[PDB]
């Protein structure tokens, strides 16, 4: 149990599970879930309604102080109602800790900008609506930042496929670049690699 | 007295004391329109509380930053207007209502 | 711990005044780094005369692949597909089935040089030491097609460079 | 280096610096190319006795993130995510440049 | 407030998916059947979307398998297959749905194996 | 009820009226698109695809399906007036080098196996 | 007629010298252009075609112009000033000679004249474009890209439709 | 563009020689790497990590490294950890080189550039000797490292750290007091401690705006709990303080690579758990389990518990983190990777207000740029 | 190889001016060093 096991740290998880229960007190009205991982990490899931006032407390409240936001981005879940999970990480300089907020949305329903809360998630939340589809509400320049120009879908997404739609090539009658459906030399060989035998009882699942 | 507060865009405050004051009981006032019950409202009087009895018993800036544990006394101010910013966001916002809308039934179950 | 990297002050007296204005109607830094530049001219340069002259490397360096066989002369391969399971690229095609003498062995054994990322998870996967990165590392083409080596231009690879290989694989065997 | 002793003057005057003793180019005292064989240590684990995998298993031992406050489901002192983080200390060795 | 939407749920138009991956393609909602070599059984507990198998061929170089339609490899899982149904039919891809197989439960005896006067009595161990 | 909330129209006659004013925008541009690419197309056969583009969600009775969409053309339509669109892109509506693919079911039938 | 055509550039050629040179000003002279793309793709339908074995095409453009008007149309086309003036035959043949010396090759030919000044053929019993399933392409729609890189700069962005197309001789 | 670091599309708006907005277009180097991590094994999708940030390697696979050891609730060895960050501070030191030089170059100063190019291909040497790669080594591993260290490597890293700040007093000679570089870097790109906290900064970013933040210092990974070194705090929050700030990153990285060597411990050198970590050719080729163990983890690979991490470390360009999702199979669901460039260039039309174009230049050049980590 | 240089180019070699077929007067490539030779020329061993 020594020399290859990962240590614990206690203190911090005792510290982080009152900070969640201090955060989920004061603010009723939003915080749906507070959760401690056992490698001391916290989280807190919330009411999609609630990202500007929970965001605004966390940074701006004396006992709070996460004036920076780390990390946004979204996780696509295809097997429930609310397809995706909208992440942020921030990261507090005046007490040396970090916490995470959760909410959910789906494909028609916007999330609202955060934008006037933090300066960094102008670029973050482009990034999400460019490979998500997920609509924030009064972003001041919303538009695609890493897929080119005039691209159709959003390539994050479970459903859409490794290689695409369409490729591009130059063609020399028409003296441009053109692009076609996709055709591979050498279709991608999909590997099945799950074992049959259960790996980590801690993580059994009732069988319904 | 002293110079260049080492961050830069943050000046210099001469008579810190009286806008400490000033701003914590700014915050108190705001803080009284607030429901009595409403967790925020008890916190951040305890704290505020905290931060302006010892602003009112330390003469010396120096030995006032290291009782606060708040980081060179113009960050000190910056924080309580900060504060003061959230609590009338708060008082607009009221958060302190019950949960609306639980979610969805397997919302939050991971894996899958 | 942190230290200050811009936070002194210069002296107001007669004499340092005087060395400043010196220094600014004279042009005395920009000599200095004038003379610095004639310093790095009478030195000897760093460069070599390739091809004449190589840059060094070392055992464990990964090239160009190849096969090996065993003293015997028969293959090592055994069509495990280990290579083909592990390679983060998608670059190893296999096909297999048994010889002629029941053994066990490839009739397909085909590496993607344009897919290769060369980080030589092939040759640790590999159980019998017959897929490896050979020190070879001047092999550029006039097409794209003569980087789709198949089997035989692999096993000619491995006689071609066997005898370094070998001695490569000698001075490294002991740290894997 | 081979440069003669008046360029070695030369040199060491333009850059104000004796160049000879710390020369970029390395000359002889690297490692040779060839080495002796190494013997390299087995590890924590190698016992013969007493090495049941049970109870070294760190995959194992982890457990699904701990549940505070769940919606579904005075003293009351001002807590923070952590004590505050102390004021750093100036350099013994050298605080200004 | 609300708006209070009372049609059915439509996502194709803005998914980006060319028209012919749309109307021409058919999903198979299924749990997967044990591999018949191994006992396990952890690889039967959830739902799997899969596509239609399309045409591939034999690369005139190098003899490699090549492909043309793009959803040849997406798979998709899922909780239940009510979650299933639901993605296909708002991405709408026309699916067939097949029921779980469970292995009935059994009766088990050692005793058996030295039956008296029963046919289940055996031979050897 | 449904419950469900809106992006920026309330019902369908709203998003009608963004729709109409999308399409005023693109129909003003087109003429300025042809002579800014240098595109060896008419103004006309720019207007008919730009209606041709807009016919082909016509039969969308969600009001946030067709907000999106409105919102996707008001991306499209912003690179397309700030240059940020070349002429490949600006062509790509058009699929010059496309070989037609035929749709009864014995030209199907001849050459391959997809339905 | 193309992009790397010796048709329609070489007529864009004749304005460096000033005029346009025209045997008979070019009003007995008549023109069936056909695009570079039908003539591939009717030889790719071709290749295609069972019923094609030993037959013989002849692979003509919608129109016919007369020569006078169609350069009138290219020098509209690339926004240049037309100078035509008549050249008889046999100056033109002997200006054609003079280039012909050319170690590389040539501007224009004796044979070139003859062949710009011969009137196309009507040969309306073989099979054309339009039985191997192309739709033949006028020129009105494809001069832009072959001419536009012959204009200056002031008409450089101009448009397709703008150059009013020219009169065709048909029937 | 020579002064573009790459493949920037970098659409600017000027009245005269004065600019007026930055908008920054990205993408022209997005090889949708997230998605293509879904596809694979944990091992498998390691090298990507080499690939994001092309100038700073180990760095990046010591942060996924340390990720994946935390979602496996395993602890690398000793000697791995001291060896992985005498190599993250060798990856700095390459980092630093790069990033000042290229500057200087973009400036107009070219010769600092080849002077020490040649430290950092005496620097790929040592890469190369561990790995056997010049500069996609993959060499950390979540277990640890792959291989020992050959016989004769410490004697040449030291060789060449004790030479190696002479080359640093000629680039500071070179440029510290011009008079030309202090009027192309004074004052250039200023940015306050609020908005640089606000903007989502870090690193050199924060710190030249007197910022007293270093992930190394206060949020520890490795053995960085074990070195002393300092860290350099600017005044102005301009270039000038930002370069004098990686200079003297540069001359800690000598102290902190010297301490390590004095101290590199003996022992293995990856996890002795044969359930993560592959065993080694003799035991694989002589037991059984070991064969069995080496089969499953060189085709399946391991299956890491589920959960979802934030890990971060201090890369030579600022904070980079990866927030790696574990549905419990031997491939990741999701792996978002956080760039400090990502933020920093999201600030750049901030930081060039009320300049020139060659203010500009000079202010792509501050930022530390690599778009492999922009893009991603 | 002369040591007295240092590292890189102390070890060199002067092609020949015929291999298999072609006339190698002029045109030399690192490729035509054998395996053997190419081993102790880029400094893998010390042993030539
Ligand atoms: C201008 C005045 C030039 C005076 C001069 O050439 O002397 C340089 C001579 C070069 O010494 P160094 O390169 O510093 O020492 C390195 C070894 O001697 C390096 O010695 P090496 O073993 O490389 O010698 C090879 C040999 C053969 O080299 C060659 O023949 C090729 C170069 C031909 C160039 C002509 O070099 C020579 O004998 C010719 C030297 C230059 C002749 C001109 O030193 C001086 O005389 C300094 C003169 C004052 C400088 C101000
Ligand atoms: C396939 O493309 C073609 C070309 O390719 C570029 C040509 O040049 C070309 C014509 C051959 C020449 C090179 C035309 C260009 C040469 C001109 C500039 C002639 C200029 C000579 C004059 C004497 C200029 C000075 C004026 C005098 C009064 C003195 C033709 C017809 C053509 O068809
Ligand atoms: C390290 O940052 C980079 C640059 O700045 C130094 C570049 O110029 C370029 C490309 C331009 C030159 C010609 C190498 C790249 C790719 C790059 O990554
Ligand atoms: S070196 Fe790596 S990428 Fe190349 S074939 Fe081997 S495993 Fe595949
Ligand atoms: S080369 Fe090695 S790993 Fe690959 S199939 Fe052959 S024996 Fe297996």
């Amino acid at each position: 149990t020594r020399p290859t096991i990962r240590p614990r740290n206690d203190v911090v998880h005792k510290q982080l599970s009152a900070f969640g229960q201090y955060v989920a007190e004061i603010l009723p009205k939003y915080v749906q879930q507070v959760q401690v991982s056992c490698f001391n990490e916290l989280e807190i899931f919330i009411h999609p309604d609630g990202v500007i006032p929970v965001l605004t407390f966390l940074r701006d409240h004396t006992n709070a102080q996460f004036k920076s936001l780390a990390d946004l981005t979204a996780v696509d879940v295809p097997t429930r109602q609310n397809r995706f999970e909208i992440v942020y990480n921030l990261l507090s300089l005046r007490f040396n800790s970090r916490i995470r907020v959760k909410t959910y949305t789906d494909e028609l329903t916007p999330i609202e900008s955060s934008v006037t809360v933090y300066k960094a998630a102008n670029w973050y939340e482009r990034e999400i609506w460019d490979m998500f589809g997920v609509f924030f509400a009064n972003h001041p320049d919303l538009r695609r930042i890493l897929t080119d120009y005039g691209f159709e879908g959003h390539p994050f997404r479970k459903d859409f496929p490794l290689s695409g739609y369409v490729e591009l090539r130059y063609d020399d009658e028409v003296k441009r670049v053109v692009a076609e459906p996709v055709e591979l030399a050498q279709e991608f060989r999909k590997f099945d690699l799950n074992s049959p035998w259960e790996a980590f009882p801690a993580y059994r699942q009732p069988p319904e | 007295l002293k110079k260049t507060t080492g961050l830069v865009g943050l000046a210099v405050c001469e008579t810190p004391h009286e806008r400490l004051k000033i701003l914590y009981t700014k915050i108190l006032d705001v803080l009284g329109q607030i429901p009595k019950n409403a967790a925020y409202r008890k916190y951040t009087e305890q704290i505020t509380n905290e931060k302006l009895g010892m602003v009112k018993a330390e003469p010396d800036v120096k030995k006032l930053e290291e009782q606060l544990q708040g980081g060179q006394i113009e960050e000190v101010i910056l924080q309580a207007e900060n504060e003061l910013s959230l609590a009338r966001k708060m008082l607009r916002w009221k958060p302190w209502e019950p949960l609306v809308e639980e979610p969805p039934a397997n919302q939050w179950k991971w894996p899958i | 711990t942190y230290k200050f990297v811009n936070m002194r002050e210069p002296s107001m007296d007669m004499k340092s005044v005087t060395d400043r204005a010196a220094q600014t109607l004279l042009w005395t830094e920009l000599v200095r780094g004038l003379g610095m530049t004639l310093s790095y001219l009478f030195r000897e340069p760093a460069t070599i005369n390739y091809p004449f002259e190589k840059g060094p490397l070392s055992p464990r360096f990964r090239g160009e692949h190849a096969l090996r066989r065993y003293p015997s002369g028969e293959e090592r391969c055994i069509a495990c597909k280990l290579c083909e399971a592990v390679c983060p690229a998608q670059a190893i095609t296999i096909e297999a089935e048994p010889r002629a003498d029941g053994s066990r062995r490839t009739t397909r054994y085909d590496i993607d040089m344009t897919k290769c990322i060369y980080c030589g998870f092939c040759q640790e996967a590999c159980p019998v030491d017959a897929i490896v990165e050979g020190p070879n590392f001047e092999f550029s083409t006039e097409t794209h097609e003569e980087l789709l080596y198949n089997k035989e231009k692999l096993l000619n690879n491995g006689d071609k460079w066997e005898a370094e290989i070998a001695a490569n694989i000698q001075a490294d065997y002991l740290y894997r | 280096a081979s440069a003669t002793r008046v360029i070695q003057l030369l040199r060491n005057w333009a850059s104000g610096r004796d160049l000879q003793a710390k020369l970029q180019l390395r000359y002889q005292e690297i490692s040779k190319r060839t080495q002796p064989p190494p013997k390299l240590p087995v590890g924590p684990s190698h016992k013969l006795s007493n090495n049941y995998y049970c109870t070294r298993d760190g995959r194992r031992e982890a457990m699904p993130p701990s549940i505070v406050m769940s919606s579904q489901k005075t003293e009351k002192k001002a807590v923070t995510p952590a004590p505050p983080i102390k004021r750093w200390e100036l350099s013994k060795d050298q605080p200004y440049l | 407030q609300l708006i209070a939407v009372d049609e059915k749920l439509d996502i194709t138009t803005l998914t980006g998916v060319p028209e012919e991956h749309i109307k021409t393609r058919k999903v198979r909602i299924f749990v997967p059947a044990r591999n018949n070599m191994q006992s396990g059984v952890n690889n039967t507990k959830k739902w799997k979307m899969e596509f239609d198998t399309r045409e591939r061929w034999e690369n005139p170089l190098m003899g490699w398998s090549s492909t043309a339609d793009p959803l040849s490899n997406l798979v998709l899982t899922f909780s239940t297959k009510e979650d299933a149904v639901a993605f296909a039919e708002k991405n709408g891809w026309s699916f067939d749905v097949e029921e779980r197989k469970v292995p009935k439960p059994k009766s088990k005896s050692y005793g058996a194996n030295f039956s008296w006067n029963k046919r289940t009595r055996v031979s050897t161990k | 009820g449904t419950s469900v909330k809106p992006i920026f129209s309330r019902d369908m006659n709203e998003a009608k009226r963004r729709v109409r004013e999308l399409y005023r925008a693109w129909y003003r541009e087109v003429p300025n698109t042809v002579h800014l690419f240098q595109l060896d197309i008419s103004v006309k056969q720019g207007r008919d695809k730009v209606r041709e583009m807009f016919m082909k969600n016509a039969h969308v009775t969600d009001p946030r399906v067709v907000d999106l969409l409105v919102i996707k053309g008001k991306m499209e339509l912003e690179e397309t007036i700030n240059v940020w669109k070349q002429r490949t892109h600006i062509m790509r509506f058009f699929h010059e080098t496309e070989a037609p693919r035929p749709t009864d079911f014995l030209s199907k039938f001849y050459v391959g196996h997809d339905p | 007629f193309g992009r790397e055509d010796r048709f329609l550039n070489y007529f864009a050629s004749m304005r460096w010298f000033g005029g346009v040179p025209l045997i008979s000003l070019g009003k007995e002279t008549v023109k069936q252009p056909v695009y570079i793309v039908d003539v591939s793709k009717g030889i790719i339908n071709a290749i295609k075609d069972p019923d094609a074995k030993g037959k013989t095409f002849a692979f003509v453009g919608p129109n016919r112009y007369l020569l006078f008007d169609l350069v009138q149309y290219i020098f509209a086309v690339a926004y240049r000033p037309f100078l035509p003036y008549p050249l008889p035959h046999f100056a033109y043949r002997w200006v054609g000679r003079l280039f012909e010396v050319s170690p590389f090759e040539p501007w224009t030919t004796r044979d070139k004249v003859e062949r710009v000044h011969m009137s196309d053929m009507t040969l309306p019993h073989l099979p054309g474009l339009e039985d191997l399933g192309i739709q033949a392409t006028p020129l009105e729609l494809k001069a832009i890209e072959v001419l536009r890189r012959h204009r200056t700069y002031r008409w450089l962005t101009s448009e397709m439709e703008d150059v009013k197309p020219a009169k065709t001789v048909n029937i | 563009h020579p002064a573009a670091h790459g493949v920037l599309r970098l659409v600017m708006e000027l009245s005269g020689e004065m600019v007026r907005k930055c908008d920054p277009h990205i993408g022209l180097l997005h090889r949708g790497t997230e998605k293509l991590i879904e596809y694979k094994t944990y091992l498998q999708a390691l090298p990507y990590f080499d690939r994001l940030d092309y100038v700073s390697m180990m760095c990046n696979e010591q942060a996924y490294s340390l990720a994946v050891e935390k979602l496996l609730n395993i602890q690398p060895p000793p000697r791995a950890q001291w060896i992985r960050v005498l190599f993250g501070e060798i990856t700095r030191l390459l980092n630093h080189i790069m990033a000042v030089t290229t500057h200087a170059l973009d400036i107009g100063a070219m010769t600092p550039f080849f002077w020490m190019f040649e430290e950092r291909e005496k620097m790929f040497e040592f890469y190369e000797r561990v790995s056997g790669a010049r500069m996609h080594a993959a060499y950390i591993r979540p277990g640890g490292v792959h291989q020992d260290l050959p016989l004769g490597l410490l004697d040449d890293i030291y060789e060449f750290s004790k030479n190696f700040s002479f080359r640093i007093d000629e680039l500071e000679e070179m440029l510290t007091n011009n008079r030309i570089w202090r009027n192309r870097t004074v004052d250039i790109g200023v940015v306050t401690a609020e908005d640089a906290l606000n903007y989502g900064f870090s690193g050199v970013m924060l710190r030249g705006s007197g910022i007293q933040w270093d992930l190394r210092k206060t949020q520890p990974y490795d053995v960085y709990d074990q070195v002393e070194f300092d860290v350099p705090i600017g005044s102005r929050g301009d270039c000038y303080d930002r370069y004098l700030c990686r200079v003297e990153e540069m001359r800690q990285s000598l102290r902190i690579i010297s301490q390590c060597l004095n101290k590199m411990p003996p022992g293995e050198i990856k996890v002795d758990d044969a359930k993560v970590s592959p065993p080694k050719r003799a035991e694989m080729k002589t037991s059984m389990e070991s064969l069995i163990h080496h089969f499953k983890l060189y085709t399946e690979g391991y299956q890491v518990p589920p959960g979802a991490t934030y890990t971060a470390i201090e890369a030579p360009k600022g904070e980079f983190g990866v927030y790696l999702v574990s549905d419990g199979s031997s491939r990741p669901y999701r792996c978002k990777i956080k760039a400090p460039g990502f933020a920093h260039l999201a600030g750049l039309d901030k930081m060039s207000k009320g300049h020139m174009l060659a203010d500009v230049v000079a202010i792509i050049g501050t930022q530390d740029i690599v778009f492999g980590e922009v893009d991603r | 190889e002369d040591n007295k240089q240092f590292f890189g180019r102390h070890r060199w070699v002067i092609y020949t001016t015929e291999m298999n077929g072609r006339d190698t007067f002029w045109d030399v490539d690192g490729s035509m060093v054998p395996p053997e030779w190419h081993r102790w020329l880029h400094c893998m061993t010390d042993d030539p």
